[PDB]
């Protein structure tokens, strides 16, 4: 999953979200899904705003 | 944007998808079938350009707080 | 033709283990369906052929009105049979019939060849305007090399290729165009107009664009020029024992350039990434962004290396020390810090790599294998490429090496910056020390006998095939093949 | 709140535009495409479920098969993963390498000219009988019954027909002199058979399949089958065993084979291989390869094993297709052979006739059994252990220039299978494998000094002597021999290795190759050892049964090492 | 003077003349193999007869455990493989390499997470227990997701591996198992029928366990005949997720010969050679073992397979480190089916009965002949009752390529033991390894060359004392690739590749073209040896397809054509080879396909109608091959009149479902669909809106309309 | 020519080109015929004045 | 570029006086240790110019 998330995804939003997942101590390797989900949905707060 | 809405009846193909102003809205197929509802653009859109706008809005503001 | 495909679907529906599998798989679990074939391989692809073409009528005819145009015996010869058919539903028919088309027939249109087979004809005319030379009989030095088979207009991932060839010929099914269409929109627009007011099958022209733009790699022996203009006729022009002079009939120094300026412009800023990533995919080479040939080459410069990886690419894992592309083969190397002396008198604290180690060292065309220790190199082995290469790639070692007597070898000062104004790690600065004075560590470094041997030779400070060579230093007579799998493993990006 | 089948839930309408909500929407679902075309659409698992992970546990019978499955000392796959993953070896390694038995060794023995000894002493015994001749087709023996032709090219029937009708002598003849029926075959079906095949030839009609149909039968063999019965009846009889394996016999050096090595290796005026064009040359590297081509053929082409591959690949290709046209009917083959001379007659050439059996065959290894009747100029009382498979006849004799010489027709049968078949057109590839080595050759000269050499080792040049290898032997002395005769000897090594190429041939060669290059190695003094040399002899040795080849490579061979051994001395 | 070819040897390096010593123009051997599998089943049982010997509760079979068993003592192989030298190995490789098991294991866990079902419908024949045979990979899966949909066994639909396996194993546990058995029902003529068969849990557990077998006629330099064995489709899951996680693993060990192929693994040899002579000290020898692996599938235990899956996967998710073990576990129970048996006969008769192998010893061993009657009453202990071999210990070849190399490799790496003043390291490759090793003189040498042989025997690994030698580094054999002094001779093999690649005339003429460069690039063919070589593929292409030049007076049906083409057409320069043609290919233009090559010297008429947009010689089905000529080989070919196709030589369902789905959506043909909707509903709405399209355009006439939208809506979608 | 402008705008005092790759194959300095020994001229029968 | 005695100078004797040179600034710089510096004059002793 995460080739598909490094693909489809700028490397500034996956930098956002693997520190919002280290603040909360999750490990973005372990839980890709969510790492995918945290990425979308910085991307669409952007994209609003 | 929305679902099939069938409130447009049969689909349209692209030519006549391009008679309808801007804004309107029309039902197409997406890929192979998945009906839809679209909504011709009124502009030209480049993500990449909001995703950095967006970060230069966030990184100001957390220099601004600092 | 619609009707006919509205009445076979009824006729299929008609049975309930269709209703059963249409209404149950997804579109998406169509390509499983797809693949439930027989697969009753021919066993014998010859023998079979063999077989075909002596039997009455072994070719199979898609049912249509063409049959109408020849008889089913024509001047007292077989050529088709009205017999139907169960493996393929159509008719029957033989060589003699395929003869007589291309004999006489309908007179189809020629337009299409000029542009559609763009790439075959392109081949045949680097082919034909190319000038041969002289034969050198004399034996040729080869090096195995990830090559290009053949030239491509326009080098893409696959994924993209394929999304672009389905917005070029295939109108329907184009849901929200990614990022890609606009990249390559002159591409899409001059595919479109040229393949327009063809009758080819479209999987025929589908596939001959995948190959025109999806790249095809492969290890080879080359020798000098590796264009894929020169690749293709390489069963040609090399040979393990001959060589022959030929000459078939730009972007890549400008986007070096482009991406150390912007390396040099976000570093100097505070978090360079964003600035990095804004303005490289902000750039543009005078019709598309810079992910037009940073996708397009394999690797490439440490800066493009560094751009690829701050946006969304694939880089060779190779490590990148000054100008040296290091791959380790074995051993582990624990990075300790610790207070070393240096040459001029002064005492740095530095991290020193305890443990035996051996690398793969590249250097523009020249290989090498080193094999270090701690505190000092060990070995390393050369072919002949180049003094300048070869000298870059001796000091760079050296350095890397961080053997003892590189550290005492130093004369001058170390606080040197970069163009950005920089402070730079002691090991940087040691590289740039020595690079610009090369005849530092050289004369103090100490010479060893040369290597006596059958092909092994030496090479002295001057980078003269001389001998009585370097401490270590060894040069051989052979070919050294390096950097395999090139795995691309996963890296992140500070 | 967006999802990923484009519909929305807002609090209030117009906090965003029509555009903002297509804009996310589209880039939904695209992503939703992309992950579908990935597959990790199924696999993503949203917002609620991603705290879960996914699910795979083992049932029952596999948990217990893992928990049976596992190294001895343990009870439990449980115990296994902890022991695993908590244990660390520091050395378990040398400690049971400490009490391993010391009786287990590679034995390490130095190799040197000595141990190596003849392979296959064997062969040198007399008490064994002669190897015979199992080739397909005769080679060096071949009488070409030959008819001037304008060029055409006609049907093999109609050929064999006028080939006949030139010699009325042989094809009127029908009182046989029987030089000897070998052991089983019986003289009055294959001369029946024979006469049959001649009729059949000369018949007005095109049609080439037997006229008997029933006599062939019994010719061939075809009714002296065993009638397959249900298992049970063999169950419960007691007579019906199983049949021992048939070995291969253990037999001797035979002399044939060295004097057909010769003659097929020698020129003859008559040739046949020709090739197809192909397009003009106009760069220099392929004007280079144009020489070397021409200078090959010029050699090649006038051996007589060129014309007998060519004959075996005109027979066989005949052969395929006569069985995929005709199925369940006897056929009669001409073995037909196309010679030009140097003068450019292309004289069509009858080697003899052959009766194809029943070909009604589903599958690839099935044998198909066929009878051939070969024209030739040797009476086989000359040498009659050469000749243990094949009942003759005297059929006449004939003035080839106006030395009277007899004629015999040699009859056998025998069974081929659609592999060997289809190979049998594929047998072309020997001289591909002859030029490939010489190429090689030349090559390294060209290597030594800058210029091309083609013309320099073929011929030779006033610069550089005519290139010479070691070829034969006479009286214990080995003799030199031109470029195009090495090049000769090799392409008939090679056709050599397809004719009498069968499982030993293989073994024996596969397995010769580590002597060979044991004794490479010993040239170079690179001081090779070895491990179980009497094993390697032993298997090598496995191999040389009863194929002519076989046998008359081991002989070289041990010839070649006598000759090395000597050489060693400098 | 008599002849002797031997005699070139003395003029020439046997490496140099190696290519004429190799027999690879002849008829490759070829042949019942139940006699072959017997004995393979003896043999290894044999080797590791001393191990623990007791019986599964599972299914009843007996079954040999030789891991951490006796230690040999003797050179006779062994399979007594000790579990914790397998783990010190293990270590040793992880800590010689950075995080390297971690990796592999994550990147084959991620990309098993994205692989579907269809995957195994690849690679070759399998075992099929619905009919207890072997049938193509596609049809046995086809058949098992049948048979699964039956006894409430579901995932399949579901698509990815992961549900497929995890229901694979759910099977094994119903406590019955229903399926469609082919009745060959008798009415006189045998019509084949579904008949709805049914078996119980052990008899179910036996057939997947079972490993049906073949003989291995293919083979070319080996007398002796060896037994292959194909799987069933409940291990293909798990092999293959195993397989591409050694793969993982190997690719980066610089040690494996394997999965790269071609001037590659030249190159890797050729660097590995030099990086040792490189490293040997001052005035000592670094000698090189030519080795050649024996029985090293029969010494071989799967459970140090299932040890190494575990140590792998040190540090992962429990699910996928319980999902990659099966694979071992299935291994290490499996059973061996056993050919067709043997044959009987009585001469005294002409009688003849072959006695299918359930009846083995149904007739009195005393019948058999001895070599036999040995053979069944040492295979007796191990027999089961329905005519299969119980076959724990060892495994059959081709199934663990990639996780024997780590193995391999593994025991490779050491490169020491007890400090002793030398050092190794070399090659491995599936059954072919080439060592190296250095120290201060040859007695050394050999020291570490019997301590490596030792290390071996402790894994179940056995060289081959017999088909093995050492030498001085520089002159040695890879795989069939010789390397001395530099000079690696690729050993010219592929000459049984020049004839037509059967598929039709055009594409076969230009895989033979791209062969032949190919080769010239690879082997070192000489430019002379193309040109002979374009020569006798132009005249057997000729000769297969019955089309010679026109000028010549051969005879023939499409003869008389070609003939009459010859002068009812001018340019007589642009005709092709199957046209009877004048060959115009040469050395420098193999890499462009002729069509494009003679356009020039065509005329108008001739290439209007050869390249007619419409040719009912050419169907939009017959595209699949265009691209990878069957190993999937591209080529590049042209569209005409010659790229034709040859006669055929649920079913139905998927069939013709995916072909209507096909011609609807052309563009499914190119690229996988996408959307997560019903097919059915997709094609009625791509239907509608066509028909509707037809019509507005005038191609579709009103009744037409009116016929088409009242057969949609009886499909229920307007 | 492009190469001929580089080396005019760059720093270094020497005016030596250091991109000889388009220099040699332009001028067709490549492209000259190789001398061989007078003996195999004589020899050969395709050597003609 | 030039540090050679020229001048007729045996060029054994231009390398005793270079690396006599060379040893002594060695020294004074650091380079080499008091063990190396009298191991080098031994030598030079030795050649016959020191």
């Amino acid at each position: 999953m995460d080739t598909f998330i490094t693909r489809n995804f700028q490397t500034t939003i996956i930098q956002k979200a693997k520190n919002t997942m280290a603040e909360f101590s999750e490990d973005p390797e372990l839980q890709p899904a969510m790492l995918f989900n945290i990425c979308v949905h910085l991307e669409v707060c952007y994209v609003i705003s | 944007s929305g679902k099939y809405d069938p409130d447009l009846g049969d689909f349209k193909t692209i030519e006549e998808l391009e008679k309808l102003k801007p804004g309107e809205k029309a039902n197409i197929l997406l890929y192979q079938g998945k009906p839809v509802k679209v909504v011709k653009r009124k502009r030209y859109s480049a993500l990449s350009n909001d995703i950095s706008q967006g970060i230069k809005r966030q990184r100001m503001t957390v220099e601004s707080m600092g | 033709m619609t009707l006919a495909k509205i009445e076979l679907l009824k006729q299929l529906l008609r049975d309930n283990e269709a209703k059963t599998v249409l209404k149950q798989t997804t579109v998406d679990q169509y390509n499983i369906i797809r693949k439930f074939n027989t697969s009753r391989i021919e066993k014998n692809p010859s023998l079979r052929m063999k077989w075909a073409m002596c039997s009455n009528f072994p070719l199979a005819l898609t049912k249509g009105d063409m049959a109408n145009r020849i008889p089913l015996e024509y001047k007292g010869i077989q050529l088709k049979t009205n017999a139907e058919d169960i493996g393929t539903k159509g008719q029957m028919c033989s060589i003699a019939a395929v003869t007589w088309w291309n004999t006489y027939g309908p007179i189809g249109d020629t337009e299409g060849f000029e542009r559609v087979y763009e790439s075959f004809f392109l081949r045949k005319m680097r082919l034909d305007n190319a000038t041969w030379g002289r034969i050198t009989f004399g034996p040729v030095e080869r090096v195995r090399k990830r090559v290009l088979l053949n030239p491509l207009t326009k080098e893409m991932p696959p994924d993209e290729a394929s999304n672009v060839i389905m917005e070029i010929l295939f109108p329907k099914e184009a849901g929200i165009p990614r990022e890609s269409t606009w990249i390559h929109r002159e591409l899409i627009k001059e595919k479109r107009e040229k393949l327009k007011g063809t009758m080819i099958t479209p999987i025929v022209l589908a596939y001959m664009l995948e190959r025109e733009l999806v790249a095809r790699r492969r290890f080879l022996p080359v020798a000098g020029a590796t264009s894929a203009e020169f690749i293709e006729m390489l069963h040609c022009l090399q040979g393990e024992n001959w060589r022959q002079i030929y000459h078939p009939g730009s972007r890549s120094q400008s986007m070096i350039v482009a991406c150390r300026k912007i390396i040099r412009r976000s570093i100097v800023a505070s978090n360079p990434l964003e600035l990095a990533v804004e303005i490289a995919n902000k750039t543009v080479i005078d019709t598309e962004p810079l992910k037009s040939c940073l996708a397009a080459i394999d690797g490439g410069d440490v800066a493009c290396d560094i751009i690829r990886a701050a946006l969304g690419l694939k880089i060779r894992q190779r490590q990148r020390f000054g100008r040296l592309e290091l791959k380790r083969i074995s051993g582990r190397g624990f990075k300790n810090d610790e207070e070393i002396l240096i040459g001029n008198g002064t005492i740095q604290k530095i991290g020193i790599w305890d443990g035996e180690e051996e690398f793969h060292v590249r250097c523009g065309e020249c290989r090498g294998i080193l094999k270090k220790s701690k505190m000092k190199l060990e070995k390393l082995l050369i072919n002949s490429a180049k003094k300048e290469d070869m000298r870059d790639l001796i000091i760079l070692c050296m350095v890397f090496s961080q053997d003892t007597r590189m550290f005492q070898g130093v004369r001058g000062e170390i606080n040197f910056l970069n163009r950005a104004g920089q402070l730079l790690s002691p090991m940087y600065q040691l590289q740039r020390y020595f690079l610009n004075r090369s005849n530092d560590l050289f004369d103090q470094w100490g010479y060893e006998e040369s290597p006596k041997a059958s092909e092994l030779h030496g090479i002295n400070e001057s980078m003269n095939a001389s001998d009585y060579t370097l401490k270590g230093v060894v040069v051989t007579r052979n070919v050294i093949d390096d950097f395999s799998s090139t795995e691309t493993e996963k890296v992140s990006i500070t | 709140i967006f999802s990923y089948n484009q519909d929305y839930s807002l609090s209030n309408e117009s906090s965003l535009d029509e555009e903002g909500k297509g804009r996310v929407l589209s880039r939904l679902t695209e992503l939703q495409a992309e992950l579908s075309l990935k597959n990790l659409w199924q696999v993503l698992i949203g917002e609620e479920d991603v705290e879960k992970g996914i699910d795979f546990k083992l049932g029952q019978t596999i948990s217990r098969l893992r928990d049976i499955s596992v190294p001895a000392g343990f009870s439990n796959f449980e115990g296994m993963r902890s022991y695993i993953d908590n244990i660390d070896p520091k050395g378990a390694i040398e400690r049971n390498l400490a009490r391993m038995s010391p009786l287990v060794s590679v034995t390490p023995k130095k190799l040197t000219w000595e141990d190596l000894r003849p392979i296959g002493p064997h062969i040198y015994n007399h008490e064994l009988p002669e190897v015979p001749y199992n080739a397909f087709l005769l080679m060096s023996d071949e009488l070409g019954l030959a008819n001037m032709t304008e060029g055409k090219s006609k049907k093999p029937k109609t050929l064999a027909k006028e080939c006949l009708e030139k010699y009325s002598t042989l094809r009127d003849q029908t009182d046989p002199i029987l030089i000897m029926k070998s052991e089983k075959a019986n003289e009055n079906f294959l001369w029946k058979l024979w006469r049959d095949c001649v009729n059949t030839i000369s018949n007005e009609e095109m049609s080439n399949e037997l006229q008997k149909t029933n006599y062939a039968k019994w010719a061939t063999g075809d009714g002296l089958t065993y009638q397959k019965i249900m298992k049970e009846v063999a169950i419960d009889d007691e007579t019906m065993c199983q049949e021992e394996p048939k070995i291969p016999n253990k037999c001797r050096v035979a002399a044939w084979v060295q004097t057909e090595m010769n003659l097929l290796s020698t020129l003859t005026s008559k040739r046949a291989l020709d090739l197809p064009e192909i397009g003009p040359d106009v760069a220099p590297v392929e004007h280079v390869g144009s020489e070397r081509r021409k200078y090959f053929v010029n050699e090649i082409n006038y051996c007589k094993a060129s014309t007998v591959m060519m004959k075996y690949v005109l027979f066989h290709t005949s052969l395929l297709n006569e069985s995929n046209a005709s199925m369940g009917k006897y056929k009669v083959i001409p073995i037909t052979n196309r010679v030009v001379n140097e003068k450019g007659e292309s004289f069509d050439m009858l080697y003899g006739l052959a009766v194809k059996g029943q070909s009604h065959l589903r599958g690839d290894t099935d044998v198909v059994t066929v009878v051939t009747f070969e024209f030739s100029s040797t009476d086989p009382r000359v040498d009659s252990g050469k000749w243990p498979k094949y009942t003759v006849f005297r059929i006449g004799s004939l003035f080839v220039s106006g030395r009277e010489k007899s004629v015999y027709l040699y009859c056998r049968v025998n069974g081929t299978n659609k592999i060997q078949m289809k190979w049998g057109m594929e047998a072309r590839r020997c001289l591909l494998q002859s030029m490939q080595q010489m190429e090689a050759i030349v090559e390294q000269e060209s290597s030594i000094q800058g210029y091309d050499m083609t013309k320099a080792c073929f011929k030779g040049d006033r610069v550089n002597s005519p290139k010479t290898f070691s070829i034969g032997t006479q009286e214990g002395k080995l003799v030199k021999g031109s470029f195009g005769k090495a090049l000769r000897v090799i392409f008939t090594k090679c056709l050599m290795h397809y004719v009498f190429g069968n499982a030993q041939l293989e073994g024996f060669s596969a397995e010769s190759r580590r002597l060979l290059l044991l004794i490479q190695a010993l040239k170079d003094r690179k001081g090779p050892w070895v491990f179980d040399l009497e094993g390697m002899y032993s298997g090598i040795e496995e191999c040389i049964s009863n194929n002519p080849w076989v046998i008359q490579s081991a002989y070289w061979f041990n010839e070649w090492l006598g000759f090395e051994k000597e050489g060693s001395k400098v | 003077m008599n002849i002797n070819p031997y005699f070139l040897f003395i003029d020439v390096p046997i490496q140099a003349a190696i290519s004429t010593t190799f027999p690879y123009t002849g008829v490759p051997p070829y042949s019942t193999g139940t006699g072959y599998t017997i004995d393979t089943v003896i043999r290894t049982h044999e080797y590791s007869n001393k191990g623990k010997q007791y019986i599964s509760d599972v299914t009843g079979c007996t079954m040999v455990d030789p891991t951490n068993g006796p230690l040999p003592e003797d050179n006779e192989p062994s399979a007594y493989a000790q579990l914790d030298c397998v783990l010190e190995a293990l270590d040793r490789m992880d800590e010689e390499h950075p995080g390297l098991f971690q990796a592999a294991s994550q990147n084959a866990m991620e990309t098993l997470m994205v692989t579907t079902v269809d995957k195994l419908t690849q690679g070759r024949q399998t075992f099929d227990w619905t009919v207890c045979r072997n049938q193509p990979a596609a049809t046995a899966l086809n058949t098992t997701i049948t048979s699964f949909r039956l006894n409430d066994l579901n995932g399949a639909d579901k698509g990815g591996l992961i549900p497929f396996c995890q229901d694979i194993i759910d099977s094994l546990d119903r406590p019955e198992m229903t399926f469609f058995s082919v009745k060959n029902i008798k009415k006189i003529k045998r019509i084949p029928m579904k008949v709805k068969d049914k078996i119980t849990k052990v008899e179910y557990i036996k057939r997947a366990l079972s490993l049906n077998t073949m003989t291995k006629d293919a083979e070319r330099g080996k007398l002796k005949r060896r037994a292959i064995a194909t799987a069933g489709i409940q291990i293909r899951g798990f092999v293959l997720v195993v397989e591409n996680l050694a793969k993982n693993i190997c690719e980066n060990l610089e040690q494996s010969g394997l999965p790269v192929g071609g001037n590659e693994k030249k190159a890797k040899l050729s660097n590995a050679v030099a990086k040792m002579l490189s490293n040997c000290p001052p005035g000592g020898i670094s000698m090189t073992v030519t080795g050649d692996n024996t029985k090293w599938n029969e010494c071989l235990n799967p459970r140090i397979f299932l040890a190494m899956t575990e140590r792998i996967t040190r540090d992962s998710p429990i699910w996928f480190r319980d999902f990659c073990s099966i694979a071992p576990v299935l291994f290490s129970n499996k059973i061996a089916r056993l050919g067709k048996g043997f044959m009987i006969t009585s001469k005294t008769k002409r009688l003849k009965a072959q006695i299918p192998c359930p009846d083995l010893f149904s007739i009195p061993l005393e019948r058999y002949n001895e070599e036999t009657r040995a053979k069944l009453k040492k295979l007796k202990p191990f027999f089961n009752e329905e005519g299969t071999a119980s076959l724990s210990p060892g495994m059959m070849m081709g199934m663990f390529n990639m996780l024997s190399t780590v193995l391999g490799v593994a025991a490779l790496g050491i490169k020491n033991i007890g400090n002793k003043e030398y050092l190794w390291d070399g090659l491995q490759s599936s059954d072919d390894f080439a060592l190296f090793v250095n120290a201060k003189d040859e007695e050394t040498c050999m020291e570490g060359i019997n301590d490596f042989y030792r290390t071996c025997k402790l894994l179940g690994i056995n060289m081959s004392k017999k088909k093995s030698y050492c030498n001085e580094t520089g002159m040695f054999e890879f795989t069939s690739m010789f390397y001395r002094d530099g000079f690696v001779s690729n050993f010219a093999m592929e000459l049984p590749s020049f004839g037509v690649a059967g598929v039709n005339e055009s594409a076969d003429m230009a895989i033979g073209m791209t062969i032949i460069k190919n080769n010239m690039i690879n082997n070192g063919m000489g430019p002379a040896t193309a040109q002979t070589a374009i020569q006798l593929f132009i005249a057997d292409y000729r000769y297969t397809y019955k089309c010679h030049r026109g000028d010549s007076k051969v005879e023939g049906k499409r003869m008389k054509i070609i003939k009459e083409l010859w002068e009812n057409t001018k340019g007589r320069d642009g005709l092709l080879v199957a046209d009877g043609g004048p060959n115009i290919y040469n050395l420098r233009n193999l890499h462009i396909p002729e069509i494009v090559l003679k356009y020039n010297l065509m005329d108008p008429e001739y290439k209007g109608r050869l390249l007619h947009p419409q040719n009912p010689f050419v169907g939009h089905l017959s595209i699949e091959g265009i691209k990878e000529a069957d190993k999937k080989m591209d080529y590049d070919a042209v569209s005409g009149t010659h790229s034709w196709r040859t006669k055929r030589n649920e079913e139905q369902c998927y069939a013709k479902c995916c072909n209507l789905f096909e011609a609807c959506f052309n563009s499914a043909s190119y690229r996988k669909p996408v959307g997560q909707h019903s097919m059915l509903e997709a094609m009625a709405h791509r239907l509608r809106m066509d028909a509707r399209l037809d019509y507005e355009s005038g191609r579709m006439s009103k009744d037409d309309f009116e016929k088409a939208m009242a057969h949609l809506g009886e499909i229920g979608y307007i």
